[PDB]
């Protein structure tokens, strides 16, 4: 086997690889972006907006544009939030690397030279649109998970779903005590059961405990619930695990199975409530906050499906670290709850991404715009070899907002017209409407994302396309 | 594309080594049967190249520069071939680097134009050697039987040949008009000198010993009208009902063929010649007045009758005068393997010699009409301009190095090119090195040495296996062949080089 | 099982076929070149510049072509780089090599041609030779480290691991070979994470574990100098038999699990610091090490612990056991280190050994882009660290970028004209073919070939044009290239050498090598049965 | 759906061959026909003649190269290239979807400016055209048209020729005459090509096979045309012989015979040493020739014969008789002569009496490459209908670079005329480009270098003062080249006003052509 491609049929292969892919993604940007369709090897079809099962399902004859999966994976995995709007960059560049590549002859490593460049005046206007805010309120975060939310109607039940994740937030947080505000929210779970109604979820700063006590009538509350990390064999064994926990003489009863008949005699004795098994991955979660002291207070609640324990520290230190809890993710149907996913679990690297970096960078097809005004400006300044390849790229930034104007499906030549004045003169929060599909402020209508959503995705788009510029021959069909 | 380009290179390649016995006396014979079953045999590469059958396109380029030398030299023009492919085969790299094709077609035009000075100075007058007007064209002969199959053969035309050519007038030079007629079988010694025209054998039919063969001094008559009874008659309406008239269909032309007969007769011609076959009707009556005829005279016959023997050709018997009829002072008919040929003689007027080539071999005896016809051309171009260089093919050695002199002088890009194309000539002496069985390095070494010192005209003769002059050998060679041979290889490597592309419908 | 060919064939079909396939991987020569795709088949394909992947996983249907493969296999021994650069050097000895074999010289007079040039071929380099010496700092090693960095696409980002690899290397640092600087084959530690940039890598001079502690509620930090370490490889996992009692069978696994909880209270006796596991441990064997204030570490790789007890010293052991049956730790089985400092890097810890025993060690923790990118990485920096090795080894250095192929002309020019006979013309196809290396670096340049390859020959040739023993200048030696303004810079301002082993020892194995393909007369195949 | 497929895929097909195909570079191409004949010529618009082309795209591109040959035909290959090029720039406006009327409006507003700029680079008209002098500015680079070669001997012979093959006169106006065929193409292998040169008399290719003395000194030759073959009258039709007694069967051959003879005879009166037969000649006729010497024409149908109505001066008649001096012509000398190694009928002439009409004797080894010749021939007339036809043609920058100073000023055009349109012809101000990129493709030049030094080099108009070097500077071909950019009047390269005014006005309509098309229906067969 061979597979090979020299002189000018290795640029043209590697190129239309990925440039039909990037037509079909064009509907997947803003707000009134549609619903891609995919078939599977089964017959079965999975419909979402999320473009990483669609470049995994769709197969591609060409292996160049496997790689866009795979980085496409770096930018999901790093940052994952709000593919919409993100993930689309990934197959802007190559794109608009097709005019000029052959024609002139010139070779790729002139080009990779003019996107080492690029790379570097590219961090400056990142850090230089953004603008900082207070860190410490939880109402600018309210309104940030509810732009990302905008293809469903969850907009009406926003109100507890944003207030679901953000107790959350601030009850994690705090990996240091200054140099950064990193967390880890994978240790927090959202279990996702149908039936009832969104309000049936509990969340708060604390370690959020998912099962049940001894019986569904005990005593609800416990004083200080210190935590601590058939019928005769599982009453003698039990017993030698939680009765012996009392030593230290905790009033919180943790086990991996349930409690006996004979273990409820010197259990109940103390005066207080116990609690029976608790699930294993709830162990690591006290684990991190914490024999554990300090536990404010305790709670039980009563629902058919499952039961809730309630469990309150309120005070980690006497520094300390973060503090994991869990969540429970009530929808009204089976279809709904598992469409609605996609949104509140992509909400924990919302509100990650506004603790790495305050500052905020304008959405809405207002940073690509600030990008290629300032690519256009340092290109007749520079001139020398790279002036034909920089320019390009300016033009690669302007169209992605392009896109945008697709799903409205007017001439974008009248709207980026008057946004070469108007945002590049007057100010970075002008942009393109989604919904009117007008020019209007970004940060008064409410459309605004994070400097960690901007930063590591160009940044990341940016060295995404080395691979793109480095490729000679393809050999296949031997072995691996 | 760039690939099409090599490919066409890589194609010349086969014919390359394919003309290396073609070139110089020393060579091989190469067997090409054609369509026609008659297979080709020559030792020299003029003739092998005008029936070779070639596939690629490409090779055309071969093909239609092997019919401009036939038309210059006519012998020893395979070096054209093979400068212009080993220039395309040492170009092959140089393709590759940052040299377009057309600096390096730039680098062959000013080599070729550098050359042609440097041949102009290279030219000697042979007049200020006190060379007569013998040994002038014996030696330039003498050196001519080169390239040529039998070496052996060919001393008995040094001393015939040279003879043939100066019996031709030296003030209009045809070469129609010296036309040499082939006869097959017999000894190549067997040839003789013959002023007049000649015939294939005849066509007769019963008796043909009736007829004397040999006549003192015949009038020599040429005539294109046909003698036949009732042949091109049209369809005519005759209504007789009595005998004589329609008995008199048949007697009217029988009554007319005998005074046609009789009016050519009357002029005193005893060879009667006709152009269109005739009828067995003539034969009483050529045979009792001891008169022969021969028809069906060919295109070249005619020629011969036209300058040489200046006869006329008048259809109407009644219109013949003798100012139509010609002479001779013998009438000879000599015949060779039971074929009579009849030959005129004796022909002071005539102006041309033709000579009678008898051979053994179907392809040795087309390369000696073809042998001789290029020492005609060879003594045509140098009797009017007298210019002599050293033959055997040490005349490009001596630009080979002087070409590097000139590279001194490009100090430039160009340098690699100009080297190639002085490096890339010195193929033509290791080729003929190669058919004589000669070392390439060690000839070539002294090669290099040789025109480095004594320079004007050093030889390096082959025959006997040692180092030397040629020109002290008395091996000449004419100074027109390197002339066209050099300016038309340089538009053949400018052709190949200037095609990306070859597109090919149906 | 097959049919034979001979005739002219061989020395055409099977070295055309060959330079069919070095034409190709000419397109990786030099830093302007560009870099292949290796598909896998199963999705995914690894792009990389090194002719030793490359080579090896090109189908290659032609066994004369498979001999030139395998010369990557013994050149990363002997040299340990070369596959991105010098591996180029045995693709055009066979171009001009089948033009003299077409004619008349039987190839044993070329063979041996270049068997007398191969052999004062060594003497012309030792003229040209500058040796390492009377140079500033460290500018000799940051400049052969910058060479290594050549051909790679982290070549811009160099002006950091230019420092960090020479420090790296003064760190794995050792005695041998009776008093000889040794530095040690894979005692360099390469790590990858996800995150930063090239330049943000960190320089330990010491092993680094890439690894998670057992349990997460377990010390991140261990204080203290002289912290011990030991590498362990007991596992931790859970005939006739006629069952009657269960309490049979349960005091049977009751005394097997006993013992095994008795085998990590063994380990304290001793008064071991730090302990590495090879197998996992469970949650209740490691209450011994927080109040033992010992570092547990689990699911370790034999690999990774053997090169601990070569750097360290400590000795590693299976199991608990003694000279006698009695299952226990000696303290014998003890190392180490000057301390053992967690440092965390995109969510990995990392355990540092400092100030070595037995082998001195260094460790490299790369953070890049994406796997892609660090996956040429590490291919990047597995052959750069030789290249100094060989510098150090021997301070016989020679001047790179096409200035031995341009300085070698005249030496061999003059030397076919010495010996003469029928090897004058192959010493001079040897000497052009050379010439090919520069040539094809102006192809990935989109510059004018010959218009550097005349000033490689006019420059160079002031050498042995005017006396050298007269001095007069007119020569700066190197000159030979430039790959940005396209001019004929000195290699000295420059800054780019590389050891003489590049050459030595490399294309005298080559064309050792590439000779035994012009010997081959026929060629037999016999396709399987 | 065809024009972002079909359309352009099918002529980026033969527009990367085109690239080759204009400029002093031009290279040759190889094309075999489904007949087997080979063809070899560096002109684009001489091969989509002979070519067969499938897509009707490219065959509506054909037509516009051959309008070209009517007018211009100099470098004309640029239509084939340019349209391409504005593709290439509609290319990226087809995928963003750009209306179509909107393209067709940029064309036609950049047309009007276009044809305006043409009179402001006019500079040194010659309205001498006549004389070598004035005419080598001209001459000289039409000769870098074609293959370099050799340009001092393509330049000298079409020089020279002017006062032989072209009408002269004092003072001519009112469109002097001029013909395509006031110069024959004889090609004969062999010879040097510096052997070729100009022949006042004419050359025919044939061997007389009769008696034949040629009259050299004393001239003095008649020459008539006759339209009938020489022979008795003859019956079209197929007629019957009558025979009865044996008078009518005797004379039968005598009647024919005798009757040519007093007919021949006539002829002969008048001194006539040859003749001009558009038809053959019988076998009775060249008997009785041999005895007068009278040469017969053996040439073939009248288009051949259109040349001889210069030379000659004569009116075909179709009776023999005593032809009239209104029908006879004159002839210096008639012989049979050896130009390039073979014996063909010469007309000699060292002063001779000639109507407009000359002959150019061309001399090569390879028969490929006098075709080209002949197509620089054409060139030489294209340059002649170029001076003759309008009021004069002026002088234009050369070497490609008249469209360089035009990019400049189209480019201030859509500035100075805003709208939504302004994006659109800066879009097709700059797709002028081509030119430069396709000469220094073949003309071992970096485009990357060259192409914002040519820019730099011209700038806006000069720098602070009163004078213009940009009209004075063009593209360098030449082992130089790599220095810097090399003046041009020095080696006087030129070009002609007619020449870019035609071919862009074509070149206008012919974008907006294959634009307008949605899709091609086509059919079998």
């Amino acid at each position: 086997s061979q597979e090979r491609t020299t002189g000018r049929q290795a640029q043209i292969s590697n190129i239309t690889a990925a440039k039909a892919v990037a037509d079909v993604i064009r509907t997947c940007l803003g707000p009134k972006a549609m619903l891609k369709m995919l078939l599977d090897p089964m017959g079965g079809l999975v419909l979402t907006n999320d473009g990483h099962a669609i470049l995994r399902e769709i197969d591609v004859a060409h292996p160049a544009a496997k790689s866009m999966l795979e980085l496409s994976r770096t930018q999901d995995e790093e940052v994952g939030d709000g593919t919409t709007t993100v993930i689309i960059l990934a197959g802007e560049i190559l794109a608009q690397c097709a005019p000029y590549l052959i024609e002139k002859n010139i070779h790729p490593v002139i080009i990779i030279q003019a996107l080492k460049k690029a790379l570097t005046d590219a961090l400056e206007v990142i850090k230089q649109v953004s603008k900082p805010v207070d860190v410490e309120n939880d109402a600018a975060m309210k309104k940030l998970i509810q732009a990302s939310i905008g293809t469903k109607y969850v907009i009406h039940w926003s109100e507890k779903m944003c207030e679901l994740a953000l107790d959350a937030v601030k009850t994690v947080r705090k990996d240091l005590g200054q140099t950064f505000e990193i967390d880890i929210k994978r240790y927090v779970r959202v279990e996702k059961i149908p039936g009832g109604d969104v309000l049936d979820s509990r969340v708060l700063k604390g370690v959020l405990l998912n099962k049940d006590v001894v019986h569904p009538k005990m005593s609800r509350h416990i004083e200080n619930p210190r935590v601590v990390l058939i019928l005769q064999i599982e009453e003698e064994q039990v017993q030698l695990m939680c009765e012996q926990i009392l030593a230290v003489r905790p009033t919180l009863v943790i086990t991996e199975k349930g409690v006996s008949d004979l273990a409820q005699h010197y259990l109940l004795k103390g005066g207080c409530s116990v609690l029976r098994r608790v699930k294993k991955s709830d162990n690591n979660r006290i684990a991190r906050v914490t024999v554990g002291t300090n536990c404010g207070l305790f709670k039980v609640e009563m629902i058919g499906d499952e039961y809730f324990s309630f469990l309150d520290n309120c005070k980690e230190p006497l520094s300390g670290l973060q503090k994991a809890c869990t969540i429970m993710l009530r929808g009204g149907s089976k279809d709904i709850l598992n469409e609605i996913d996609r949104n509140l679990q992509d909400a924990m690297a919302v509100a990650r991404n506004v603790m790495l970096s305050p500052s905020l960078s304008p959405g809405g097809g207002a940073t690509e715009m600030a990008v290629s005004v300032k690519l256009a400006e340092k290109a007749k300044q520079l001139e020398g070899i790279q002036q034909w390849p920089y320019q390009a790229v300016a033009d690669a930034m302007e169209c992605i907002p392009r896109t945008l104007i697709q799903n409205a499906g007017g001439d974008p030549i009248r709207l980026l017209s008057q946004l070469r004045a108007k945002h590049a003169q007057g100010n970075f929060t002008t942009g393109i409407d989604g919904d009117k599909g007008k020019i209007v402020d970004m940060v008064s209508y409410g459309i605004w994302e994070p400097e960690v959503i901007k930063q590591q995705s160009v940044k990341t788009a940016i060295e995404s396309a080395c691979l793109l510029l480095r490729v000679d021959d393809i050999v296949s069909g031997v072995r691996k | 594309g760039k690939g099409q380009i090599i490919s066409n290179i890589n194609a010349c390649v086969a014919v390359q080594e394919a003309l290396k016995p073609t070139l110089g006396p020393l060579g091989s014979d190469i067997l090409i049967v054609t369509s026609n079953q008659k297979t080709t045999i020559s030792n020299d590469g003029a003739t092998i190249l005008k029936l070779l059958d070639v596939v690629h396109p490409a090779a055309k380029t071969l093909v239609d520069i092997s019919r401009a030398q036939d038309a210059e030299v006519g012998d020893g023009t395979t070096s054209v071939t093979i400068l212009a492919g080993e220039l395309m085969k040492e170009a092959k790299p140089f393709l590759e680097e940052g040299i377009s094709s057309h600096l390096i077609m730039k680098g062959y035009r000013k080599a070729v134009s550098l050359a042609v000075e440097k041949i102009n100075e290279l030219a000697v007058d042979i007049t200020s050697e006190k060379s007569s007007g013998r040994e002038l064209l014996e030696r330039c002969a003498r050196t001519a039987m080169s390239s040529k199959l039998i070496h052996n053969n060919a001393d008995f035309f040094v001393k015939m040949c040279v003879d043939a050519v100066l019996s031709l007038d030296r003030n209009d030079l045809d070469d129609k008009l010296i036309g040499i007629k082939k006869i097959p079988g017999g000894a190549m010694e067997e040839s003789l000198f013959i002023n007049g025209v000649a015939f294939k054998k005849t066509f007769s039919y019963a008796g043909f010993e009736q007829q004397p063969k040999k006549f003192n001094n015949p009038k020599i008559l040429s005539l294109n009208v046909e003698l036949e009874l009732k042949a091109e008659k049209d369809n005519a309406e005759v209504r007789v009902e009595h005998v004589e008239d329609y008995q008199a269909i048949v007697d009217a032309e029988w009554q007319l063929i005998f005074e046609k007969l009789r009016q050519v007769e009357e002029t005193g011609a005893n060879i009667v010649l006709s152009k269109l076959p005739i009828g067995d009707l003539a034969t009483q009556f050529f045979a009792d007045r001891n008169i022969f005829c021969a028809g069906r005279v060919s295109a070249d016959d005619m020629n011969r009758v036209i300058q040489a023997v200046g006869g006329s050709i008048q259809s109407t018997t009644s219109d013949i005068k003798p100012e139509h009829l010609g002479t001779c002072a013998l009438f000879e008919e000599m015949q060779i393997g039971s074929e009579r040929y009849n030959l005129f003689q004796g022909c002071p007027q005539a102006k041309t010699c033709t000579l009678l080539l008898r051979g053994g071999a179907e392809q040795v005896i087309a390369e000696v009409e073809r042998s001789l016809h290029d020492a005609i051309m060879i003594v045509k171009r140098a009797l009017q301009n007298k210019l002599i260089v050293a033959g055997g093919g040490a005349t490009e050695m001596e630009v080979s190095k002087c070409l590097r002199d000139y590279s001194k002088t490009i100090a430039g890009k160009q340098q690699m090119i100009i080297n190639a194309f002085a490096k890339a000539l010195e193929v033509i002496p290791r080729q003929l090195c190669e058919n004589a069985g000669f070392d390439a390095i060690e000839i070539l070494n002294k090669l290099r040495l040789a025109h480095s010192k004594g320079e004007k005209w050093y030889g390096v003769v082959f025959e006997t296996e040692n180092i030397g002059d040629n020109f002290a050998k008395f091996v000449w060679e004419p100074a027109l062949v390197k002339i066209n041979a050099l300016n038309s290889a340089t538009e053949a490597t400018n052709l190949i080089l200037s095609v990306d592309e070859t597109i090919t419908n149906k | 099982g097959g049919e034979k060919i001979s005739g002219d064939d061989i020395r055409n079909q099977n070295v055309l076929a060959t330079m069919a396939v070095a034409n190709v991987v000419k397109s990786s020569l030099g830093p302007v070149g560009l870099d292949k795709m290796l598909v896998d088949d199963i999705g995914d394909f690894t792009v990389t510049n090194d002719g030793a992947t490359i080579l090896s996983l090109l189908d290659v249907q032609h066994p004369a072509g498979k001999i030139l493969v395998e010369l990557a296999q013994q050149q990363d021994r002997e040299i340990g780089d070369g596959t991105t650069s010098v591996v180029i050097i045995a693709s055009e000895l066979l171009k001009r090599a089948n033009e003299l074999v077409k004619n008349k010289i039987h190839p044993t007079t070329i063979i041996t041609g270049f068997r007398v040039a191969l052999r004062e071929a060594i003497r012309f380099i030792n003229e040209v030779l500058s040796t390492s010496v009377d140079t500033l700092g460290k500018e000799t090693l940051i400049n052969i480290a910058k060479t290594s960095m050549s051909s790679k696409i982290i070549g811009a980002d160099s002006d950091f691991f230019s420092n960090m690899v020479v420090d790296a290397l003064l760190a794995v640092k050792t005695q041998n070979s009776k008093g000889e600087i040794k530095y040690p084959v894979k005692a360099v530690n390469v790590l990858k994470a996800h995150g930063k940039s090239a330049t943000e890598s960190l320089l330990v001079p010491g092993y680094a574990l890439n690894c998670t502690v057992a349990s997460q509620a377990m010390p991140k930090r261990i204080a203290g100098g002289n912290v011990k370490i030991a590498c362990l490889d007991l596992n931790l996992q859970k005939v006739q038999i006629n069952i009657d009692d269960p309490e049979q069978l349960e005091q049977i696994r009751k005394r097997e699990a006993g013992i095994v909880l008795e085998r990590v209270k063994k380990i304290i006796d001793a008064g071991a610091q730090v302990v590495l596991t090879t197998k996992g441990i469970d949650d209740l064997c490691l209450k011994e090490f927080v109040e033992a204030k010992i570092m547990g570490v689990r699911r370790c790789k034999k690999e990774d612990l053997r090169r601990i007890a070569r750097a360290t010293g400590a000795t590693l052991v299976s199991s608990m056991s003694n000279l006698e049956g009695e299952e226990t730790f000696e303290s014998s089985y003890l190392g180490l280190c000057d301390e053992v400092v967690q440092a965390k890097f995109s969510d990995d810890e990392c355990i540092l050994i400092k100030g070595t025993s037995k082998h001195s060690s260094s460790s490299i923790i790369l953070r890049g882009a994406n796997d892609y990118s660090l996956d040429e990485m590490e291919r990047s920096l597995h052959d750069s660290l030789s290249v100094v090795k060989r510098t150090l080894e021997s301070g016989n250095v020679v001047p790179g970028g096409g200035c031995v192929e341009a300085a070698l002309n005249i030496y061999l020019d003059n030397f076919a004209t010495t010996v003469g006979s029928r090897e004058q013309l192959a010493i001079a196809e040897f000497a052009a073919a050379l010439l090919i290396i520069p040539k094809t670096l102006a192809v990935n340049a989109a510059k004018d070939s010959s218009e550097l390859v005349a000033k490689l020959r006019s420059y160079h040739a002031a050498s042995q044009m005017a006396k050298p023993e007269d001095v007069k200048r007119r020569s700066y030696r190197n000159y030979g290239l430039d790959l940005i303004r396209g001019k004929i810079v000195d290699e000295i301002h420059a800054g780019v050498l590389e050891p003489t082993i590049s050459k030595v020892k490399s294309l005298k194995s080559a064309l050792e090598a590439c000779v035994a393909i012009l010997r081959i007369d026929t060629m037999i195949t016999v396709d399987p049965e | 759906d065809g024009q972002i497929i079909k359309s352009i895929a099918a002529i980026r097909e033969l527009h990367q061959m085109c690239l080759t195909s204009m400029g002093p570079c031009g290279r040759n191409k190889i094309i075999v026909n489904h007949l087997g004949k080979i063809i070899i010529t560096n002109d684009a618009a001489t091969m989509l003649r002979e070519l067969d082309i499938v897509h009707p795209a490219v065959k509506v591109l054909v037509m516009a190269t051959e309008q070209q040959k009517i007018d211009m035909g100099d470098g004309t290959n640029l239509v084939m290239i340019l349209a391409g090029e504005l593709l290439n720039v509609s290319e990226k406006l087809i995928s963003m979807g750009l209306s179509a009327v909107e393209i067709i409006q940029g064309y036609n507003m950049a047309r009007k400016f276009t044809l305006k700029e043409l009179d402001e680079m006019v500079v040194g008209e010659i309205t001498d055209k006549n004389d070598k002098n004035e005419l080598l500015k001209m001459i000289k680079p039409v000769i870098s048209s074609k293959k370099y070669g050799s340009e001092d001997i393509l330049s000298e012979l079409v020089s020279e020729a002017v006062s032989h093959v072209l009408p002269v006169a004092q003072q001519a106006g009112e469109i002097p005459y001029f013909n395509v065929d006031s110069i024959r193409v004889v090609k004969i292998m062999g010879g040097s090509l510096s052997n070729s040169t100009v022949i006042k008399g004419m050359v025919f290719n044939r061997e007389p096979e009769g008696h034949v003395k040629s009259l050299s000194e004393d001239k003095k030759h008649k020459v008539a045309v006759f339209t009938c073959p020489l022979d008795i009258a003859n019956t079209e039709t197929k007629g019957t012989v009558l025979l009865h007694n044996a008078q009518e069967m005797l004379d039968f051959s005598k009647g024919e015979e005798k009757q040519i003879d007093a007919m021949m005879k006539e002829i002969a009166d008048m001194g006539v040493e040859c003749i001009v037969a558009g038809a053959g000649v019988g076998e009775l006729a060249l008997h009785y020739l041999n005895r007068y010497g009278i040469l017969v024409l053996k040439v073939p149908s009248k288009f051949e014969l259109r040349r001889l109505c210069r030379v000659c001066g004569a009116t075909p008649l179709p009776r023999l008789g005593a032809p009239t001096p209104e029908e006879l012509g004159l002839v210096e000398t008639v012989k049979t002569m050896e130009i390039g190694g073979d014996r063909v009928t010469v007309f000699k002439q060292e002063q001779g009496e000639i109507s407009r009409t000359s002959t150019i004797i061309l001399r090569g080894a390879t028969q490929n490459n006098l075709d080209d010749i002949e197509r620089a021939i054409d060139d030489g007339v294209a340059a002649v209908k170029g001076l003759m036809k309008p009021s004069g043609g002026k002088l234009l920058p050369g070497a490609g670079a008249t469209e360089i100073e035009l990019i400049s000023r189209i480019t201030k055009y859509g500035e100075r005329t805003p709208g939504l349109l302004q994006l659109a012809i800066k879009q097709f101000a700059v797709a002028f480009e081509v030119v430069p990129r396709t000469l220094a493709e073949t003309a071992g030049l970096d485009v990357n270098e060259v192409l914002p030094n040519l820019y730099a080099a011209h700038n806006v108009t000069e720098p602070g003062a009163v004078k213009t070097d940009h009209l004075y500077k063009g593209v360098d071909i030449d082992g130089e080249s790599d220095e810097g950019v090399k003046d041009i009047r020095e080696e006087n390269i030129y070009d002609m006003l007619a020449t870019k005014k035609f071919a862009i006005n074509v070149a206008t309509e012919a974008a907006t052509t294959v634009l307008s098309i949605d899709q091609i229906i086509m059919a079998k067969k």
